[PDB]
C-alpha cells in the first residue's frame, strides 16, 4: 500500500437467499459493475462476509444493525421513511406495534401468555426485541417459547414451538425462503394461523386495501385489524400514533471502517439515478423496489441519509434502544455475537 | 472389524428382522393405492423419510420432481369387434387398466395374433400386419417392445393380455397396468431433467407409441378370438383357445381415451457417511410407487430398504461397524412409468455421479418364488455375486445359493424396464439387481392383485426369503465398503472385449472386401488390456495404508465402467450411450447386428453406418484405455 | 462416566498425566470419569491421534488451535483456560518481548540478533511478533521460515525443521518439539535468553514472574514497547505485543466425548485446583512448568456449544494468522 | 454472474414467453455455493496431507472441463465449451439469438431458445454438481 | 481343494506382440474358449506370466525351453517338423546353418571376425547359442559385439552394435515388432543388410522361388547363397546335410507341473480339427500356419508329438545341447534366468 | 527451495542463453521449406525429439498421425 489511491472501484453488496441475489444481479447489470454481489443464507452469516471482507455492505434493521456494531461495523448510512428529501437528518424511528384481528374478541396485552404469534424474525426490533424485551420485563425468564403456546419466529430453532406456525419451503429459516418471514411475512402469518403479529405500524396499511396483490391479502381490510396498547386496550390501526409498543431506529447500511467512505459515496451517487425519482419501476431500475418484499432496502425506504455524526452503532441506534436490547442479552441466542464477544482487549 | 466379524453380526441382525410385517404395514390402507404421485405414495414417502430420520441416520433428504405422467381421461377406454359398420355382437370391453404414454386415439381394422409382443423377432410370420391392429401376450419382451415393433411393421393399436398358461390365475376378469415407453423415465426430458408444465412443456413422440396400446382381460381376450378365423399354432408355447386372425367377416376397433398429468415425484434419500472416502457412494434403491397396492412390485423392496438402512446405521453405532465409504439408501417413485423417478435424478448428474456413486444395488422384485436365483449385473460385480452367492444360504432349502458344480455361474443382461439399467446404461454406474425369481413371472404384479396375501398365500416363508435378499443385499454392500480396495472386476472387461473382437473376426471376409483393416481396434483392444494389467499391478505394489496411493488408484477402478459409454453420443439423443449395455446405433452389439446383414446380399446393411460404428466404436474402447492409465501418455507412440 | 484419553507430549507431561489419573481415581467414585495417558511425541502427533481416535483430548496454545480445526484434522475447541484470579477470569493473556537491562536495541533493530521463541505456530512466541516484523524480513519472504532465519543471527524456534532452516535451530540444535528440549515453550523460551544464548525471547507477561522470585533479579530485565521505548517488566500493560486468546482443550467433531471432557476437567478443578489440594495440583508440578496445562491457569471454562475455531479465535487473530501465511505487504 | 446479467436485458422477452428462468440463478447460485466450499475446505486442509489435498485438487482440475455441453456431440460439434467453444450450445450463443426477438421478424427461433436456456442452464447446474456441494448437493426444496 | 475334479476347463496361452496375439484371438473364437489368450511383449515375460500362472502355455525354441526349465517349467510337447505322422517319436532335431550370399567372395567360417552379422534373436537355438557358443570357444570372451563390427541380434543392448541392423518398428525388440526377427527376419536380414545368417537349414529354401511373395524375396533364387561350414569350405545350401553347424532340438511346448497333462490333452485333440489335416487354411482354423512368419508356432510345423518319457528339459534338450548352452552361461544377459537361480535350497 | 529462488535462477539461466542463435540454427537449409510433413518438417522433428533426449529430461516419444492435407 505504497502511497495509493483508489479502491472504490466497485462497492460489494450481501444479499440473503434467491430473491435478494436476483435483485442485486439486476442491480450489477445496470450500474456497469459499481456494485458487485455475494450471497449468503442468513443475516449473521452475511455480516461475517463483510467482517472478513469477502463482502462490503448490506442494509439491516436495527436489530442486526446491533450485532454488527458488536462485531466491529459501522453504520454508514440510513434508510428514511417519511420524507424524499434525501439531504434531511435520519428519522427518529419507525413505530412498532402489535396486531391482532377484530374476529378475535378476547386477546389483549396482559392476555398473551398462551396464545399463538407471528415475529418477523428473531433478534429484529419490530418483530423480536421490542415486544421480547417488554414481555422479559414481565416473565423475568428467557423461555418465550413457552410462554406462547405456538409460534412462527424466523431463526428460531427448528424444533421449538416458536416455529410451528412456519411454511415457507426452508421451514423457520431467517430469510425469504420462509413464507412468514419479514414485515409482510408476519402479517400473512397472522391473518392465516398466529393470534398476534409483531411488525411495524405501517404493515397493515400496506398489505390491506388491494395495495397488497396476492390472493391471501387482495381482500383483506383494515377494518379487520387492532392493535394491542400498553395499557391493555385496543384501537385501530389507524391509531398506531397512540398505540404503539416503542420507537425502533430505522434500518441502517452497514460497513467496515476501512471501506465506510467508498459505500457512502457510490450509495448517495447510485440514489440520484435510481431512487425514488425514478417516475416507472417497470421500465428503469429502482433500488427501493422490490420485486417480491422488501428485498436489500424496506420497500417503504424513500432515502438514504446521510448520518450527521452518528457514525457509531451505540451513536446511531441510541441509548434507550441499546438499554433495551442490552436487558435482553441474557437471552441472547446469536452464535455470532457471541463469537464477536470472545475476546478480551 | 474382519468380513467373518461383519458377516456373522449382519446375520444374526439378519435373524431378528421382521419383514413380512413391514411388506405388511407398507399395504395398510394408509398408502394402498400409492400410484405415481398420488396422496398415498407421499404419505410412505414421508414414512420412508421419518424412518430414515428414526434410524438415527446422517444426512437425509428429498428430491422433488415435476413429470408428465399419462392417466387414464373420464372418457372410457374400450375394445368392441365391428365390421365394415357398427357394433353387431358387443363392446369386448371397457378396459380396467391401460398402458401409459399411450398413442391418445382409436382406430378400428383387423387384428392380427403375434404371440410375445411380437418380441421382433415373431413378427417373421405368415400373416402380415401391415395396417392392422394386433394382438400381443405379456411376456419375453416389455410393452414398449412389443408396441415398437407392432408399428415398425406399420401396424396400428395393440392389445395385451395374460394367457392362461403363461399367466395362471383363477380369475379371467382381471385386468393389468402398463408402461409403453421405449426408454426410462419422463419421456420429455432425455438426458436433462425437467421442470414445470408452464416451462417447457412438449407434447410428445419424443421416443413415445404414436400407435394406441390397451391391456385387455383375458375373459376379453376369450371373446375376441371368438370372432377369429385363424388358428394358434403348437410352437407357441401356449395352449389351446386362441386364433391367428379375427374372422374376416368383420374386424375390432381399438380406442383409448388418455390424458396427461403432471405430477410431482418425491424420491427419498439418506445417507451413512464413510470413514475414509466418505464421498464414494454405494446407492441402494428401492421403487416406491405402484399401480394397485403393489405388495410385490414395490412392497418387498421399500420393505428391504428401509429394514437394510435400519441395520447399517445401528451396526455403525452399536457394532462398530467402520464402513471406508459411505452408503446411501433411496426410495424412488414413478417407477410404473420407467424409473421416472431414479432416472431424472441420475439426469442431474449427467458427467459427475460417476466420480460420486461407484455401484448401484437394486431391491426392486427380490421376493416372488422360492425355486430360482436369477442375478442380473455388470460384469465388474460378477466375482462379488458369485462368492457372496458362495455366503447365503436359500431360505427353503439349506444348501448355499451357488451351484458348485459350475465354475462359470450364469448372469443376466439389465432389461429396459430396471431402475438398475439407467444407472449403468446411461450413467457408468455398474448395478446388480438380484431376484429370488420363479420359471414363471408372478402374474398378480402389474395389477390389483398384487397385495400382500395373495402374495404370503403363494410364498408361505416370505419373511425367511426376505431375509436371504436382505442378505445378499447386505453384504454386497458390507463388501463394497468393508476394505479399502475397491473390489470390482475391471479385468472382466477384458473378456468381455476379446468375446466381441471374436465374434466380429467371423465376418473377417466381409471386413476383407470392404478395404477395412480391423487393425487399429486389436491395438485399442490390447492398448487397454495394458492398462488393467498396470492397474492390476499397481495395485499390489501399494500399501492398504497410504490412504494417497490407494485414493488414486480406486478412482482408475471407478473410471472403468463409465468410461464405456460412447463419448460420440449425446445422452439427449441417445440416453443409453454403454458401448456394451446400452441401446442405439453406438451399441457394440449393434455393430454386428448390421455387419451380419452384410452377408444377405441386399440393401438391409448400411456400408457407410458400419464404416462409423467400427471407427468410433474402435476410438470408444480406445479411449477407455488412454483414461484408465497406462501410466498416462500411453507410449505405442510407433504403430 | 467413562474415560478420557488424555494425549501427553513426552516424559515429563506423560508423569503428570499418570499422577493426575491415580489422584483423580481417589477422589472421583467408581461411577465418575477417569483418565488414561497416551504419550506422544509432539502436538502434532496428539493432533492425528484425536482424529484418529486413538487419544480424546489436549490443550493447545491458541495459534496451534488454528492448525487442529483444519482438514483432515478438523479438532474443536471445548474447554478453555482462564487466568488472573477466578474473581476477575481472563480469557487472553499479553504477548511481550523480553530482553535483558542495558542491551541497547528497540523493537526496530532487531535484525541481526538472536531470538528464542516458544515454539512454531505459538501466539505468542511466533504468530504475533513475527507477525508484527513480517514486512522488514527481506524478500522472498516465502517460506516463512527462511526470511525469518535470515532477519535474526540465529535462533531456537521449537519444532521448525533444523534439516530445512538449521539457523532457526542455532540455539537449540534439533529444534526439539516438547520440554526435552530444555529451550522449548515460555519457561524453555525464557531460559534461552537468561543463559545468554539469546537477546530477545518472546514470551507471556507472566513468564518472568513465573521463574524470577527476587524483584532484584528481575530489575535486569525490560519490555520492548511497539513504539521503540522500554519499559519494566512490571509494565506489559502498557507495553505489549498483543492480547491473544487463551489456550484451550480440543477434540473431534465426532464422537468426540466433549461433555465427558468437561465433566472431568470439572471436576479436576474443584478438587485439584489452585491452593485446592496438598497431595496434586492440576497447574502445577515438580515435574515441570506448563504441562498439561499452564501454571499460570486457575481454571476451565466450557467454550459455547459448536463454537468453530474461528469463531472461537475471533476474526482479527484469525486475519493476522492467515496473513502470515500468504500475506501481503 | 455476467451472463445472467446480459440475460437480465431481456428479462421482458423472457416473460412474454413462459420462461421462469428462475431454474438458471438456482444454477449460478448451486455453484457458486460448490465454490466457496472448495475455496474453503483447502483453507482448512493442511499442505502436507497428500491425500486431502490430492482430492481437492482435483476438483479444481474438473471445473474447466465441466463447462463443455454434455448435451453436443464432439463428432457434431467440437468446440463444446458453452463459454469459449462455439455453436448453438454455446452461452453467448443464447443471447446472440434472444437478441433477435425484439426484431419482431421470425429470425429468432423460439424452439431453438427454449432448448438453449433449458440445457445451458442443466450444463451450469452440473459443472455445480460436479464441483462439489459435498456431493449430492441438498437444495431439495426448491 | 476338497475332493475336487477338472481344471481343464480351458487352456490360457501366452501370445508376443500383436500378431500372435490375433492368432491366438482368432484360436479362441473357434475353439469355443477352449484356448484363452494372454499376451507379453517378450519371451521372458511370457515365461514369467506362466511360472506365476497368469498363463498356462506357449511353444518355444530350444534356447528358451532351457531358460524356462531353469525356470521351473517343463515341456510338454514338441513340435516334429519331418513327418504327419503325429505319433512319431520327437525326431532328434533341426539343422543349424550358417548362411551367406554367393555374391560375396570372401567371407567363411574362419573370417567372421569383423564382418555383418543377423541373428534370430538373443538365446535362440540356430541364431545364438549354436553359432555363438561355437565362436566362443575360439575368442574365449564374452564381447561378441565387438567380434562382429556390426549386427541384428534382437534382445540385444538398444545401443550395442548388435542392434545397428535392426529396423522393426521396435527397434531390435525380441519380438515381432523387428523385422529382423525370427528365422524370417534374419534371412531378408542377410539379403538387406548382413554378411552372415544364423538360422535353421530349411530357411533358404522356404524365402526363395517365390515360396515367399514379399517384396524383398519374390525374385530370390536358392543359388544366390551358400553355407558355411566348420571346416573352412562353402557349399550350395542343398547340402546343409553335410555343411552345418549341429543339431537343434525342435521347439517344444512348455507348462507348470501343475498344469501339464491338462495342457497336453487339450493340444491333442484340438490338433485333430487344426493340424495338418485342415486340407484348405483360407477357409478353416489352421494351427500351423500363419498370417505373417511363425505365430505361436514354427510354419513348417507338422505335428505337436508326445514326448515319451522326455518329460524334463535336462531329458528332452539332451545333454549335448545342455552342455553346449551351459559352456555360455558366463555371457548370459538373461534378466529372468539370474532371477530363477537365484534361490540357494 | 521457495518462489524468490526458482524465480532468480530461472532469471539468471535465461540471462545466459542464446535464443538468438537457435532461431537461426531452425534456419539452415537442413531444415527451412519445413512444410507440413515435408523431409525438412521430419529432420527438425528428429532434432527436438534428439535434443530432448540430450536434455537428458525423462521419457520422451513421438506420436504418429496420418492426415490429410490439402497442396
Ligand atoms: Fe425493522
Ligand atoms: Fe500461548
Ligand atoms: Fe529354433
Amino acid at each position: 500500500p505504497d502511497p495509493l489511491q483508489d479502491e472504490c472501484k466497485a462497492v460489494k453488496w450481501c444479499a440473503l437467499g434467491h430473491h435478494e441475489r436476483l435483485k442485486c444481479d439486476e442491480w450489477s447489470v445496470t450500474s456497469g459493475g459499481l456494485i458487485e454481489c455475494e450471497s449468503a443464507e442468513t443475516p449473521e452469516d452475511c455480516i461475517a462476509k463483510i467482517m472478513n471482507g469477502e463482502a462490503d455492505a448490506m442494509s439491516l434493521d436495527g436489530g442486526y444493525v446491533y450485532i454488527a456494531g458488536q462485531c466491529g461495523l459501522v453504520p454508514v448510512l440510513a434508510e428514511n421513511y417519511e420524507s424524499t428529501d434525501c439531504k434531511k437528518a435520519p428519522e427518529e424511528g419507525y413505530l412498532s406495534v402489535a396486531v391482532v384481528k377484530k374476529s378475535n374478541p378476547d386477546i389483549n396485552w396482559n392476555n398473551l401468555e398462551g396464545k399463538k404469534s407471528c415475529h418477523t424474525a428473531v433478534d429484529r426490533t419490530a418483530g423480536w426485541n421490542i415486544p421480547m424485551g417488554l414481555l422479559y420485563n414481565r416473565i423475568n425468564h428467557c423461555r418465550f417459547d413457552e410462554f406462547f403456546r405456538q409460534g412462527c419466529a424466523p431463526g428460531s430453532q427448528k424444533n421449538s414451538s416458536l416455529c410451528e406456525l412456519c411454511v415457507g419451503p426452508s421451514v423457520c429459516a431467517p430469510n425469504n425462503r420462509e413464507g412468514y418471514y419479514g414485515y409482510t411475512g408476519a402479517f400473512r402469518c397472522l391473518v392465516e394461523k398466529g393470534d398476534v403479529a409483531f411488525v411495524k405500524s405501517q404493515t397493515v396499511l400496506q398489505n390491506t386495501g388491494g395495495r397488497n396483490s396476492e390472493p391471501w391479502a387482495k381482500d383483506l381490510k383494515e377494518e379487520d385489524f387492532e392493535l394491542l396498547c400498553l395499557d391493555g386496550t385496543r384501537k385501530p390501526v389507524s391509531e398506531a400514533h397512540n398505540c404503539h409498543l416503542a420507537k425502533a431506529p430505522n434500518h441502517a447500511v452497514v460497513s467496515r471502517k476501512d471501506k465506510a467512505a467508498c459505500v457512502k459515496q457510490k450509495l448517495l451517487d447510485l440514489q440520484v439515478e435510481f431512487g425514488n425519482t425514478v417516475a416507472d419501476c417497470s421500465s428503469k431500475f429502482c433500488m427501493f423496489h422490490s420485486k417480491t418484499k422488501d428485498l436489500l432496502f424496506r420497500d417503504d425506504t424513500k432515502c438514504l441519509v446521510d448520518l450527521r455524526g452518528k457514525n457509531t452503532y451505540e451513536k446511531y441506534l441510541g441509548a434507550d434502544y441499546i438499554k433495551a436490547v442490552s436487558n435482553l442479552r441474557k437471552c441472547s441466542t446469536s452464535r455470532l455475537l457471541e463469537a464477536c464477544t470472545f475476546h478480551k482487549h | 472389524l474382519y468380513w467373518d466379524d461383519l458377516k456373522r453380526k449382519l446375520s444374526e441382525k439378519l435373524d431378528s428382522t421382521d419383514f413380512t410385517s413391514t411388506i405388511k404395514l407398507l399395504n395398510e390402507n394408509s398408502y394402498v393405492p400409492r400410484e405415481a404421485g398420488s396422496q398415498k405414495d407421499e404419505n410412505l414417502a414421508l414414512y420412508v423419510e421419518n424412518e430414515f430420520r428414526e434410524f438415527k441416520l446422517s444426512k437425509v433428504w428429498r428430491d422433488q420432481h415435476f413429470v408428465k405422467i399419462q392417466v387414464k381421461d373420464s372418457a372410457q377406454n374400450s375394445v368392441i369387434i365391428v365390421d365394415k359398420n357398427g357394433r353387431l355382437v358387443y363392446l369386448v370391453e371397457n378396459p380396467g387398466g391401460y398402458v401409459a404414454y399411450s398413442k391418445a386415439a382409436t382406430v378400428t381394422g383387423k387384428l392380427v395374433h403375434a404371440n410375445f409382443g411380437t418380441k421382433k423377432d415373431f413378427e417373421d410370420l405368415y400373416t402380415p400386419v401391415n395396417g392392422s391392429i394386433v394382438i400381443v401376450r405379456a411376456g419375453k419382451i416389455t410393452f414398449a417392445e412389443k408396441v415398437a415393433n407392432a408399428e415398425s411393421l406399420n401396424a396400428i393399436g395393440v392389445l395385451i393380455y395374460m394367457d392362461q398358461t403363461k399367466f395362471p390365475i383363477v380369475n379371467a376378469e382381471l385386468s393389468f397396468f402398463g408402461h409403453a415407453h421405449l426408454g426410462t423415465g419422463d419421456p420429455y426430458t432425455p438426458g436433462f431433467p425437467s421442470f414445470n408444465h408452464t416451462q417447457f412443456p412438449p407434447s410428445r413422440s419424443s421416443g413415445l407409441p404414436n400407435i394406441p396400446v390397451q391391456t385387455i382381460s383375458r375373459a376379453a381376450a376369450e371373446k375376441l378370438f371368438g370372432n377369429m378365423e385363424g388358428d394358434c399354432p403348437s410352437d407357441w408355447k401356449t395352449d389351446s383357445t386362441c386364433r391367428m386372425v379375427t374372422s374376416e367377416s368383420k374386424n375390432v376397433k381399438l380406442t383409448v381415451s388418455n390424458v396427461l398429468k403432471e405430477i410431482k415425484i418425491l424420491n427419498i434419500f439418506g445417507v451413512i457417511k464413510g470413514f475414509v472416502e466418505p464421498d464414494h457412494y454405494v446407492v441402494v434403491g428401492a421403487q416406491r410407487d405402484a399401480w394397485g397396492p403393489g405388495a410385490a412390485k414395490s412392497g418387498v423392496g421399500t420393505a428391504l430398504l428401509l429394514k437394510l438402512a435400519q441395520m447399517f446405521s445401528d451396526m455403525v453405532l452399536k457394532d462398530g461397524f467402520q464402513p471406508s465409504r459411505s452408503i446411501i439408501f433411496a426410495s424412488w417413485s414413478a417407477g410404473d412409468f420407467g424409473s421416472v423417478g431414479a432416472t431424472e435424478w441420475l439426469e442431474g448428474y449427467l458427467s459427475s455421479l460417476h466420480l460420486k456413486a461407484f455401484t448401484y444395488i437394486n431391491l426392486d422384485k427380490a421376493v416372488l418364488g422360492t425355486s430360482n436365483f436369477k442375478v442380473s449385473a455388470s460384469p465388474l460385480l460378477y466375482t462379488l455375486i458369485e462368492k457372496t452367492m458362495q455366503n447365503v444360504k436359500h431360505p427353503v432349502t439349506g444348501q448355499f445359493l451357488y451351484q458348485d458344480s459350475n465354475w462359470a455361474s450364469k448372469v443376466e443382461k439389465l432389461t429396459l424396464d430396471n431402475a438398475a439399467f439407467p444407472f449403468l446404461a446411461y450413467s457408468g454406474i455398474p448395478a446388480v439387481s438380484f431376484c429370488f425369481c420363479e420359471d414363471t413371472d408372478y402374474p398378480y404384479l402389474g395389477t390389483t392383485m398384487d397385495t400382500y396375501k395373495e402374495l404370503i398365500e403363494r410364498i408361505p416363508e416370505l419373511n425367511k426369503v426376505a431375509r436371504a435378499a436382505a442378505e445378499v443385499a447386505g453384504q454386497f454392500v458390507i463388501k463394497l465398503t468393508h476394505d479399502v480396495e475397491l473390489n470390482l472386476d475391471y479385468e472382466e472387461y477384458n473378456s468381455q472385449l476379446l468375446s466381441f473382437v471374436r465374434d466380429l473376426n467371423q465376418y473377417r471376409a466381409d471386413i476383407k472386401e470392404m478395404g477395412l483393416s480391423l487393425q487399429w481396434l486389436y491395438s485399442a483392444r490390447g492398448d487397454f488390456f495394458r492398462a488393467t494389467s498396470r492397474l492390476t499391478t499397481d495395485f499390489g505394489n501399494a500399501e492398504k495404508t497410504d490412504r494417497f496411493v490407494m485414493k488414486k488408484l480406486n478412482d482408475r477402478v471407478m473410471r472403468v465402467e463409465y468410461h464405456f459409454l460412447s463419448p460420440y453420443v449425446s445422452p439427449k439423443e441417445s440416453p443409453f450411450r454403454h458401448v456394451f449395455w446400452g441401446s442405439g446405433s453406438h451399441t457394440l452389439p449393434a455393430l454386428l447386428e448390421n455387419l451380419k446383414l452384410r452377408k444377405q446380399n441386399n440393401g438391409a446393411f448400411n456400408e457407410t453406418l458400419f464404416r462409423n460404428q467400427l471407427a468410433l466404436a474402435t476410438w470408444t474402447i480406445q479411449g477407455a484405455a488412454n483414461a484408465l492409465s497406462g501410466d498416462v501418455w500411453d507410449i505405442d507412440n510407433e504403430f | 462416566d467413562k474415560t478420557v484419553r488424555w494425549c501427553a507430549v513426552s516424559e515429563h507431561e506423560a508423569t503428570k498425566c499418570q499422577s493426575f489419573r491415580d489422584h483423580m481415581k481417589s477422589v472421583i467414585p467408581s461411577d465418575g470419569p477417569s483418565v488414561a495417558c497416551v504419550k506422544k511425541a509432539s502436538y502434532l502427533d496428539c493432533i492425528r491421534a484425536i482424529a484418529a481416535n486413538e487419544a480424546d483430548a489436549v490443550t493447545l496454545d491458541a495459534g496451534l488451535v488454528y492448525d487442529a480445526y483444519l482438514a483432515p484434522n478438523n479438532l474443536k475447541p471445548v474447554v478453555a483456560e482462564f487466568y488472573g484470579s477466578k474473581e476477575d477470569p481472563q480469557t487472553f493473556y499479553y504477548a511481550v518481548a523480553v530482553v535483558k537491562k542495558d542491551s541497547g536495541f528497540q523493537m526496530n533493530q532487531l535484525r541481526g540478533k538472536k531470538s528464542c521463541h516458544t515454539g512454531l505456530g505459538r501466539s505468542a512466541g511466533w504468530n504475533i511478533p513475527i507477525g508484527l516484523l513480517y514486512c522488514d524480513l527481506p524478500e522472498p519472504r516465502k517460506p516463512l521460515e527462511k526470511a525469518v532465519a535470515n532477519f535474526f543471527s540465529g535462533s531456537c524456534a521449537p519444532c521448525a525443521d533444523g534439516t530445512d532452516f538449521p539457523q532457526l535451530c542455532q540455539l537449540c540444535p534439533g529444534c526439539g518439539c516438547s520440554t526435552l528440549n530444555q529451550y522449548f515453550g515460555y519457561s524453555g523460551a525464557f531460559k534461552c535468553l537468561k543463559d545468554g544464548a539469546g537477546d530477545v525471547a518472546f514470551v507471556k507477561h507472566s513468564t518472568i514472574f513465573e521463574n524470577l522470585a527476587n524483584k532484584a533479579d528481575r530489575d535486569q530485565y525490560e519490555l520492548l514497547c511497539l513504539d521503540n521505548t522500554r519499559k519494566p517488566v512490571d509494565e506489559y500493560k502498557d507495553c505489549h505485543l498483543a492480547q491473544v486468546p487463551s489456550h484451550t482443550v480440543v477434540a473431534r467433531s465426532m464422537g468426540g466425548k466433549e461433555d465427558l471432557i468437561w465433566e472431568l476437567l470439572n471436576q479436576a478443578q474443584e478438587h485439584f485446583g489452585k491452593d485446592k489440594s496438598k497431595e496434586f495440583q492440576l497447574f502445577s508440578s515438580p515435574h515441570g512448568k506448563d504441562l498439561l496445562f499452564k501454571d499460570s491457569a486457575h481454571g476451565f471454562l466450557k467454550v459455547p456449544p459448536r463454537m468453530d475455531a474461528k469463531m472461537y479465535l475471533g476474526y482479527e487473530y484469525v486475519t493476522a494468522i492467515r496473513n502470515l501465511r500468504e500475506g501481503t505487504c
